[PDB]
């Protein structure tokens, strides 16, 4: 179990704040690559924002995506929607949290 | 030993702020996320502070 | 400052977090915590 | 072939991954007394500037 | 999602078999959200299980 | 492959069906998820914590 991360992120996104979500990856050794995404919930269907972010050890394998919800691309209506994906890609893993 | 926390408290921490540590360690094959945290009063200060008084004193 | 645990400590710090290094946020509620500082 | 599309839909990082977009926008239009504030030397497909 | 099929006739008498799934799944990204939810009895025991 | 099977008590095919070459790869290795909220077996398999 090496091959590990954790993204760390505010406890709940506020409607349009600019968030800093911040990546760390521990026992890689090859400069891979990653994007950090927010998406609609439970489909998945519309990014609301992503960040490439770069790891290496240049980085010490660790970076942050900056990412906002922007008020006017949340679906609205009758129903605000109450839940999102966080979503983090790469070659090694890929996982999303409500 | 381990780099301290050589830091400026930044403009934007002077409403009290927090700090958290963490690191995965590997084990002897499984991993554990090791961390812990802990306040930080700032002491209030403006940016601005801006200061207005009658000058005729 | 501080948990009961790595997720507890981050989600007193009102953080969370995705790892696959086997602990989640999950278990704990989203309380209204009302310590005094 | 419903392999290849929905398993590397589903789970991208199992398949060989090109993750650098391939196609972006042209760069936003400057407004009336108005600017981007992410300028930026490539805009890929979905982003959004402000 | 479950794709499915039917027997157009079944083996027997030592006919090859079907040899292959009647039905195969798919992972989806779902489109509603769960609506069941916990039925939790209002007095009897409660068993973990 | 094997291209005419030995029959008759033909001679077996002498040596490897398999050869084995370094490379650089293009797709990378999928780390375990790990238990998150459920007990860890030393192996890595996870179970409830009841």
């Amino acid at each position: 179990q090496e091959q590990t991360y954790v993204i760390s992120a505010p406890k709940i996104f506020r409607v349009g704040a600019s968030e800093n979500i911040v990546i760390q990856v521990y026992g890689y050794t090859e400069a891979f690559d990653a994007t950090i995404s927010i998406k609609s919930y439970p489909d998945k269907k519309f990014s609301y924002s992503s960040g490439h972010v770069h790891l290496s050890s240049e980085n010490k394998f660790q970076n942050s995506a900056i990412l906002t919800i922007q008020p006017k691309q949340l679906p609205g209506g009758q129903n605000p929607v109450s839940y999102v994906y966080l979503e983090v890609v790469s070659k090694h893993f890929s996982k999303s949290k409500r | 030993s381990y780099q301290s926390i050589n830091i400026p408290v930044t403009q934007n921490m002077v409403p009290s702020s927090r700090l958290l540590v963490y690191y995965i360690v590997t084990g002897e094959q499984t991993a554990e996320l090791v961390s812990d945290s802990v306040w930080l009063n700032i002491e209030e200060k403006c940016g601005n502070q801006l200061q207005v008084h009658l000058s005729p004193d | 400052g501080g948990g009961l645990n790595n997720a507890n400590v981050f989600h007193l710090a009102g953080l969370t977090f995705l790892t696959n290094a086997n602990a989640d946020d999950s278990q704990e509620n989203d309380e209204p915590c009302k310590e005094i500082l | 072939d419903e392999e290849l599309e929905h398993l590397r839909l589903l789970e991208p990082h199992c398949f060989p991954l090109s993750l650098v977009p391939t196609e972006f926008c042209p760069s936003p239009p400057a407004l009336k007394d108005g600017f981007v504030q992410d300028e930026g030397t490539m805009f890929p497909v979905g982003k959004n500037v402000v | 999602q479950s794709k499915v099929r039917s027997v157009l006739r079944p083996s027997q008498f030592g006919g090859q078999p079907c040899t292959a799934p009647l039905v195969a799944f798919q992972p989806c990204i779902p489109s509603k959200l769960c609506k069941i939810e916990e039925a939790d009895c209002k007095n009897k025991f409660r068993c973990d299980s | 492959s094997v291209a005419v099977y030995g029959q008759y008590g033909g001679q077996p095919c002498v040596g490897n069906a398999f050869e084995t070459q370094s490379c650089e790869p293009t797709r990378g290795c999928p780390t375990e998820e790990g238990c998150g909220e459920r007990f860890r077996c030393f192996s890595g398999q996870c179970i409830s914590k009841s």
